């Protein structure tokens, strides 16, 4: 099997140069291609034949392939460039895509805006209660959400999901859901979402009283 | 640009067969290489094989050989991929792509088709509003709970509202059903002067729900 | 064989 190795993640400060490597055995002897894939979109050809650029591709994108390594260079990296990048070369009559690299474009620290949503009446009629906490527009990605029901630390009854970096402002948003039975939900008063992030001097608590 | 249109998302049982179509609109598949590439959720791109309609010759990845078939219809300019003996690991987005002859790169790609391989039953989501019980900005949203399979599309005000919208990746619950949330941040003053309706569509169960999020 | 050449460029 032929393996094309790429670093899982690469970070760039805006305006600086991103270099994404692709490592393979006889790579310099093969023509390398590069694809850009934005979250939830199809791949886009950015480089072909090691260093050729398609018409619609900015001149800040460049390629090179020597020895065992091909490199995709993005000069003056922008928020516009946040995507997964895949190298591609042929071996033993098979198209081989590289491991893939997520390119993160840095920005200034932004503390999240915190919101808590009680379960709807319609859901309480079903037998379950989902309490939702939203952490909107923060940077960096690292954040801790702690659920507290009547000052009691919850565990095993919540799931979370984080968006990819925003295409314009380069931030993340996080949604966390605490699921309880209607019966356990009605045995308690205070429902709290406690948030920790780099941009917060103290933890931010958002709460509501059932009823 | 040549547009490659692929067939709709599908749920298939393990051991069965799937056929994905790839229609070239505003172009031809003749004198070109048509290739199929797949992507499992949160994973990388995997080349399946290629076909040249004009020379009637296919080349399949050694690992898909005997299980995949790439075909094309000349009069319709539509390529097809058939994957048989489906396994859970075949759950992926299937992409069709076009490239030049004697050049192993792909300049045009379709939108992709999500093929879920499962024994589990199709189930439409329950849609609940997320409304507050905040200063100048408020958040509203819709909780799209207990659905199977993926995907679910969410829009606000029939697609007119796009700015400030965050649709979160679906989470797999312990029940094996999917749950997703979609939020919008709006001025607090607008909660009494404006209407916010989340539109949810789940094609596998042919479910369409419009839900107003009011405080 | 020689058909593989229609799928990619040899460098």
């Amino acid at each position: 099997s032929y393996v094309l190795t790429q670093p899982p993640s690469v970070s760039v400060s805006p305006g600086q140069t991103a270099r994404i490597t692709c490592s393979g055995d006889k790579l310099g002897d093969k023509y390398a291609s590069w694809y850009q894939q934005k979250p939830g979109q199809s791949p886009v050809l950015v480089i072909y034949q090691d260093n050729k650029r398609p018409s619609e591709i900015p001149a800040r994108f460049s390629g090179s392939n020597s020895g065992n390594t091909a490199t995709l260079t993005i000069s003056g990296a922008q928020a516009m460039d946040e995507a997964d990048y895949y190298c591609q070369a042929w071996d033993s009559n098979t198209g081989v895509f590289g491991t893939g690299t997520k390119l993160t474009v840095l920005r200034t620290v932004a503390a999240p805006s915190v919101f808590i949503f009680p379960p709807s009446d319609e859901q309480l009629k079903s037998g379950t209660a989902s309490v939702v906490c939203l952490l909107n527009n923060f940077y960096p990605r690292e954040a801790k959400v702690q659920w507290k029901v009547d000052n009691a630390l919850q565990s095993g009854n919540s799931q979370e999901s984080v968006t990819e970096q925003d295409s314009k402002d380069s931030t993340y948003s996080l949604s966390s859901t605490l699921t309880l039975s209607k019966a356990d939900y009605e045995k308690h008063k205070v429902y709290a979402c406690e948030v920790t992030h780099q941009g917060l001097s103290s933890p931010v608590t958002k709460s509501f009283n059932r009823g | 640009q040549v547009t490659l249109k692929e067939s709709g998302a599908e749920v298939k049982k393990p051991g069965s067969s799937v056929k994905v179509s790839c229609e070239a609109s505003g172009g031809t598949l003749s004198n070109y290489v048509i290739t199929w590439v797949r992507q499992a959720p949160g994973q990388g791109l995997e080349w399946m094989g290629g076909f040249i309609p004009t020379f009637r010759t296919a080349m399949y990845a050694q690992g898909f050989q005997g299980r995949v078939t790439i075909t094309a219809d000349e009069s319709t300019s539509i390529a097809y991929m058939e994957l048989t003996n489906l396994r859970s690991e075949d759950t992926a987005v299937y992409y069709c792509a076009r490239g030049p002859l004697s050049r192993g790169y792909y300049d045009y790609w379709g939108q992709g088709t999500l093929v879920t391989v499962s024994s589990a039953s199709t189930k439409g989501p329950s849609v609940f509003p997320l409304a507050p019980s905040s200063g100048g900005t408020a958040a509203l949203g819709c909780l799209v709970k207990d659905y199977f399979p993926e995907p679910v599309t969410v829009s606000w005000n029939s697609g007119a509202l796009t700015s400030g919208v965050h649709t979160f990746p679906a989470v797999l619950q312990s029940s094996g059903l999917y749950s997703l949330s979609s939020v919008v941040t709006v001025p607090s003053s607008s909660l009494g002067t404006q209407t916010y309706i989340c539109n949810v569509n789940h094609k596998p169960s042919n479910t369409k729900v419009d839900k107003k999020a009011e405080p | 064989g020689w058909l593989a050449g229609l799928f990619y460029q040899h460098k």
